[PDB]
Parts: C-alpha cells; structure tokens; sequence
C-alpha cells in the first residue's frame, strides 16, 4: 500500500470603495488532493503471497 | 451634454465660436464621450436613411406609448408576437424620440434573457441601444448597468449612479454571468466596458489636479494594471465552459472580445506587453493571434 | 450643556473624517455618541451618509468596533422604528451572510441576534430565521455554536409553534455531530428552552 | 458532574477577568485538568483553519484583554498562543491562568505553545517565582505551573504549510517527523533540538551560527528555504525577539515574527500585532498599541 470571473463576482470587498479586507494569501490553501489509499483491503495479501512463492 | 453638443453641431451657420469651444472643451474633459465608434453609425450611406421612416410611420407610431410596452414587456402571456413587431416598428425614429422609451428598454435586458428567445428581438434590442448611444449616453451606461444584475435575491450594491461605476469598471463584468453567451448583450457591455475605462482614465487624470491643495507614475501604473485586469477578465470569458466550437454564440463573443482587445491595442500598446507580460491560458492562444 | 441641534451640526466637518481613520478609541466613542445625533438630524441625513458609515463600521478588522456598530444599530433600529429597517438594514446585513470568511458571518449572527429582540417575532419568521436555519450545514466549527446560540437566543422570542416545526428538528440534527463545543452549545439551548 | 464543573469554569474565567486570582485549590485542579487534557496533544499541533495566531504576552493581563477584544472573544474566534507569557510582568500568574483556563475549557478553540520562559530555572530569574510568592504566600502555584508547562505542545501545524513555533529552527532536526519523535515532558536543557526549537533566532547569516542569548543557533535564509521545501511548508511563524510594527518578515517572506506584547518591559513603547487566517488561508495582520491603565 501506499481563475479570475470568480474572483471578480465577489471583489470590491462588498463596498466598491475601498481595498480587500485580508492582505494576500501566504501560498495556495485547501489543498485539492487531499486523498487516502482505500484501494482494498481484500486480494491484497494474496499478492504478497504470489511474490513470496515466486521469490522462494 | 451629448444631446447639447448634437444640437450644437447641427447648426454650423450660425453659432460661430459657441460650438468649436464646446467641441474643443468636451475633447479634453470628457474623452469617453468622444469616442469614434460611438457616433459615427449617424454617417449617410446610401440614401436609404429616413426613407422607410417617411414611408413606414403614417399608419403606426401613433398609439405606442411606453406603458403599452411596458404592460407588453412583463405579463402571463410571454409570447412574442406583439412586443417583437411592437419593438420593430419604433426602430424608424431619429433617436431623439426613443428617450422615452429608453426608461422601458432598460430595466427589462435581464429578463429578456430568461429563456426560448428569438434572435431578432436580440438583434434590434441592439440596435435601439446603439441609436440611444449617440444621445444621453452617460445614464444609458447607468440604466444598463444597474439592469444588468445578478438577481440574486440579495442586494449589495445598487444603482451604481456615477462614483462606485466611474472609479472602477470591473463592475460592467460582474454582471449576471448570462449575458456571456449573448452577443449583443455581450457587445453592449464591451462598449460600455470601454467607455467606463476612458471615463475612470479622465477621473484619474482629474483626480490628480484637485489634490494637494510622486502621484503620476502611481496613476499610470493604476490604469495599465486596470486595462490589464480587463483584458484578463475579457480572455477569461472566452473559455468554452466550466467543465461545435466555430457556430455557437461563444464564438460571437469571442469574436467580440477579439475586437475591443484589438481595439485597445490600436488605443495602446503597452497594454498588449503587460497582458503577455502576466500571461494568459494557452487554450486562448490560437483565438486571439488568429482574432486580433 | 449644549443643545443637541448644536453639537450635531458643530460635528458635520469633523465626522467625515473621524468616523474611520487609523485609531478606533475615537471610533469607538463616535459610534457610542451617534445614536444622540442620527435622531437629531432627521432620516435623509442617515440614508445619505450614515448608512454607508454604519455598513462600513460593521465589516471593520477589530471586534470592538464591530460590537459597538452593532449596539448603535440596535438603538438606532429602536429609536426609529421597525418596519423602516425592514427594506434598508435588514436586507443589507443577510446579503453579507455569503461570504467565505467567517468573521462577516459572525457579525452577521451577532446583527441577527441583536435585531431579534426589537424588530418583533413577524419579521424574524420568514426574513431572517431562513438565514440562521440555512446556516447550520456550515463546515466552520466556530459558525456552528454561533447559530446554536442564536437560535437559543431568539427561542422565547418566537413562538412554540416555529421552535416545534422546524428548529427541533435542525437541532436535533446539529446534536449529532463529531464536535463538542457546538454539541454542548446545542445541548444546552434544548434543556433551556424546554424543547427536547 | 459535567455541567457543573462546566459552570465553575464559566464562574473561574469570569473571575479571572477582573484582575483576580483563583485559589490553591482551584489552580491545582484546574492545573490537573490541563495535565489530563494536553496529555493527548503530540509535539506537533495540527491546527485547522481558521484561527488567530499571537505572540509573546510576557505576563500582561492588560494588554491579554486588549488583545482579545481587539481579535474577537476567546471563545468565538480560534486562538495560537506561541508561548512566552509567564515571565517579565506585573500580572503574569493571571494571564498563564486565563489561558489555562480557556484552554481546558475550549480545548478545541485555543491552542498554546511551549515557550523557552515557560521552564524552572528561567522562572525563578526573572520575577514568576517571586510573584507566586508573594501573592499565594507559598510556592506550590509555581511548582504546579512549572509542572504543567512540561505538558505544553513544541510546535504548531495550521493547514499542513503554516509551521508555527516559538524558538524556530534547529540544525539537529531535518523534518517535522523527528520534532514529532520527542520527549517534551522534560525540562528545556542547554543543549539539544528542543533547546534549539525554544532558543533559535533568525538573521542574514546563512548557514548556522552561535547566538547571543547563550542557547540556540542562529540560521540564515537558505536553510528557512531548505526546510521549507523539504517539509511541504509555505511559511514558518515564531515569537521570539522584540520588534516595533508587531510582525517582521524575512528570509524572502519564508519567517513570519510576531510579537504581540504591546509596550515590551514598559519601556519601549512599541505595538503589537497578530495574524488572522481566514479559511481560504488568507492572512490580516491586525496591529494595535497598550490599553491604558
Ligand atoms: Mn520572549
Ligand atoms: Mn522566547
């Protein structure tokens, strides 16, 4: 086992007059992968099984 | 002062000074008003012009008020059938007699988009913008921009009269997101985009005399950092979807788009260098170098 | 000492400029004085430049400020009337309920709770009870217990029949979540108010 | 048994937030809670946002209230306290009180680091010990706070890029997974990567160096940028030297100082400044000045 409508749509910080109320972002955040091995946990052992009977 | 400086212009015999003073003050303190494209469909070109409008207004334009269009515009029955011809025929005046009917075109471009729509009304709603785009043009810009909402059931910001629109005009792409696949919808927000963009220039510009009582460089820097954001927000619109390519209305659009960045570069080019400066997609690569 | 006609129009060039600068001290004791000059100077006054300064207080960057902003609106919502906010507060402060920072939707809570008490039980049925009701599926731990204690809030100003319809149930759900603090928050507004 | 204690702790934070002490008793148990609770905590805090991180309070109840309602209520808004608020100050027993406090009562709405000030002989030499002295009558306040700052977390994670800690780096350490391998209930030694993770500070030196203060290395710019990219990191937060706008960048926007002690040793006269990250992990440096007395 193991870009910019949208930021424009919702800009102007809701005043239109004024700049954003944060300063910036540090790096990207909410990091989109966020994935965990859950192939199976069946049919794996087996082959482990089928390496070992080959290496012996 | 459009309307003035029409009126003024039409009378070339007398008014010797009055006029060339008008024309030479409206040039430097109102640029986007001066704009070559925007009054330049008045021009004859074959003689055709006011020929169906003293042959096609007799037996009509006579009992069409704005409310009968208006009580036409929303009701159960939303065939299209009386409000098209209606629409159609007051298209013969000399865009003096639509300013009534300016107040009952705008407030009604969102909902014409709603849903099964034709093409024509599409068509001649455009044209009726564009021939009260030669009069009054500063509140048409208005008008259109605080129809074109998101209606989103919230309000949060609202009628957009002449400072939160004139500063920044970002506002004129932030608008309902519908009009994107909508080519005169789309043209009509690319004029009133530029518009937008050479009136906040002159803000600026007017901005940085009545102060004080450096600054330039910060300016300049603002205004191509806007232009740039504008034309990013323009290329960003072409993209085909969120998830046939050549008939569709996004190729109108992007056609259209193609020419206001053509447009803006004639108008400047260092704006080009910034925008390839920053860099865009490569999907819209081969759209603006075979477009522009 | 001074007459109140006196000092709100003594106040007028000054408080265009103090209303939002550096410091909040005198922000502070702008908006705690306010509420004793917008009744003085008539309502086309509050329409035309208060209203924007009270919305521009309300999203400041420090909290006191915003607690403050929303204690004057309080006074001001119960010195003008009800139904007058009902088209120029209200919808404004539940349109700002849609941002992604949580410190806008915690003022907005915070507007929502504050206003329950004077605008009557009518208006915060179907206006500004769907708000609170729809925020609960906020995956923001600290949003959670701030509607929880919202609804806690507004409970014995509503009546029993929209706290049995529709509020059992969604704290009823609420109650089932993997956090503590807003399953204690929600535990304790059922055994307050004698729902569950 | 639940409510109950849940209402004394209401009842003790209330208190605590007018200038005033607990008891003997009180302070134990509320130190045995905490004992019991951050016994769960690892070396590495992972810290989910939103949040609020702070700096050194140095004992500074004053400027504690000013601070929180300046960034929102304690238990409204998330807060990541880097340690350093028990030494050098008037009122320091009440500000390690109210955050052990809010600590054991939101768990999960407040974490707090361990700092080189939060140790047994740093404590005695600069005032902690004579203020338990002198306020209890006795030293058993100080020797259950000594006892309970061994329970305190080295370092922070918020969002799996965000390194908050209070010394900074180490040259005896290479990823976070060898800070997460040690033995934090023990006292902080002369010598060590703890010592050095409690001691370090940041400068233009590049490479390591020997620090002034008497503990710790000093590291330079290309070693924050080779332990943050062989860590997935984007930044590093850490409260350890005196600055005047409240928050310092350095290392090409690589180390993030952040002094939050307003008026430091009430003669400098200088601000504070905290750091608030939003969900979308975008960050406000929220500044202000000494409340006055
Ligand atoms: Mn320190
Ligand atoms: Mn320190």
């Amino acid at each position: 086992g193991q870009t910019n409508r949208r930021h424009t749509a919702a800009v102007p910080g809701p005043g239109g007059i004024w700049s954003v109320f944060h300063a910036g972002v540090i790096g990207r955040g909410l990091k989109p992968p966020k994935f965990v091995q859950s192939r199976n946990q069946q049919e794996v052992i087996y082959n482990t099984q089928s390496l070992l009977s080959l290496l012996v | 002062i459009k309307f003035l400086i029409r009126q003024a212009q039409g009378l070339q015999q007398e008014l010797g000074g009055l006029h060339s003073a008008l024309l030479r003050l409206l040039a430097t303190n109102y640029p986007h008003l001066c704009i070559v494209d925007d009054w330049i469909c008045e021009e004859e070109i074959t003689g055709t012009d006011a020929l169906l409008r003293r042959m096609l207004l007799t037996n009509n334009a006579k009992n069409h008020s704005p409310k009968q269009l208006q009580e036409a515009f929303s009701a159960v029955p939303v065939n299209n059938t009386q409000v098209m011809q209606i629409i159609e025929h007051l298209t013969l005046l000399s865009a003096s007699e639509l300013i009534p009917y300016a107040e009952v075109l705008t407030s009604n471009m969102s909902q014409l988009l709603n849903s099964g729509v034709p093409r024509r009304i599409l068509q001649t709603v455009n044209k009726l913008w564009m021939v009260l785009n030669t009069v009054m043009p500063r509140r048409l810009w208005v008008m259109t921009v605080n129809a074109l909402q998101p209606s989103i059931k919230f309000v949060r910001q609202q009628k957009y009269t002449q400072n939160d629109l004139m500063i920044d005009p970002l506002i004129v792409l932030r608008c309902d997101q519908r009009v994107h696949r909508c080519p005169p919808l789309m043209d009509i927000t690319l004029h009133m985009l530029n518009g937008y963009l050479l009136a906040s220039k002159a803000y600026l510009s007017a901005h940085l005399k009545e102060t004080e009582q450096t600054r330039e460089e910060l300016k300049n820097a603002l205004l191509a950092a806007q232009d740039s954001a504008a034309v990013q927000i323009l290329l960003e619109i072409c993209l085909p979807t969120e998830e046939d390519n050549l008939l569709c209305n996004l190729r109108e659009v992007q056609c259209l788009i193609c020419c206001l960045l053509h447009q803006m570069y004639i108008a400047d080019p260092n704006i080009a260098k910034l925008v390839h400066f920053q860099g865009y997609p490569c999907e819209l690569l081969p759209l603006t170098v075979a477009g522009i | 000492v001074i007459g109140i006609r006196q000092l709100s129009q003594s106040l007028l060039p000054a408080i265009v400029e103090l209303a939002e600068d550096a410091k909040w001290r005198v922000r502070l004791a702008i908006i705690e004085y306010m509420p004793l000059l917008a009744g003085q100077l008539g309502v086309e006054f509050f329409d035309e430049k208060l209203n924007s300064l009270c919305m521009a207080w309300l999203v400041d960057h420090v909290y006191a400020i915003r607690e403050a902003a929303t204690s004057n609106l309080k006074k001001l919502v119960e010195k003008f009337g009800k139904e007058w906010a009902h088209a120029t507060i209200i919808p404004k402060v539940l349109a700002m309920s849609g941002d992604p920072n949580y410190l806008h939707r915690m003022t907005t809570l915070f507007c929502i709770n504050v206003l329950s008490e004077v605008c009557g039980q009518d208006i915060t049925t179907k206006h500004m009870l769907p708000t609170v009701l729809r925020m609960a599926g906020d995956p923001v731990a600290n949003v959670r217990f701030n509607v929880a204690k919202s609804l806690q809030k507004i409970g014995p100003i509503l009546d029993n029949s929209t706290l049995q319809s529709e509020v059992k149930p969604i704290l009823e759900k609420l109650t089932q979540d993997q956090d503590v603090d807003v399953k204690y928050f929600a535990q304790e507004a059922l055994t307050v108010l004698s729902l569950a | 048994d639940e409510k109950v204690f849940t209402k004394e702790l209401d009842q003790w934070i209330e208190q605590l937030n007018e200038c005033k002490q607990l008891s003997e008793s009180q302070v134990k148990s509320l130190c045995e809670k905490a004992k019991e609770i951050l016994t769960k905590e690892s070396n590495v805090q992972e810290v989910r946002c939103p949040v609020t991180v702070c700096g050194d309070v140095h004992g500074q109840f004053h400027d504690l209230m000013e601070l929180f309602r300046i960034g929102g209520k304690s238990p409204d808004t998330n807060y990541l306290f880097m340690g350093d608020y028990v030494d050098r100050g008037y009122y320091s027993v009440e500000t390690v009180t109210l955050l052990v406090a809010l600590k054991v009562r939101y768990r999960e709405r407040i974490t707090i680091l361990r700092g080189n000030h939060e140790s047994r002989q740093i404590t005695q030499v600069y005032g902690f010990y004579d203020e338990c002295l002198r306020k209890y009558g006795n030293a058993n306040v100080w020797k259950y706070f000594t006892d309970l700052f061994d329970y305190l977390p080295l370092t922070a994670l918020v969002d799996g890029q965000i390194f908050c800690l209070h010394g900074g780096l180490s040259p005896s350490i290479d990823t976070l997974d060898h800070i997460r391998a040690l033995d934090r209930l023990q006292e902080v030694p002369h010598e060590g990567p703890m010592c050095d993770l409690l001691w370090s500070d940041p400068d233009d030196r590049g490479g390591w160096g020997i620090s002034p203060r008497g503990a710790g290395y000093t590291f330079g710019q290309d070693i924050s940028e080779t332990f943050n990219h062989a860590n997935g990191l984007t930044l590093v937060s850490r409260a350890h030297q005196l600055v005047m706008e409240g928050y310092n960048w350095c290392h090409d926007r690589n180390v993030v100082t952040i002094f939050s002690a307003p008026n430091y040793c009430y003669r400098c006269g200088n601000q504070a400044a905290i750091m608030e990250l939003d969900d979308t992990l975008k960050y406000s440096f929220l500044q202000f000045d000494p409340a006055p007395r």
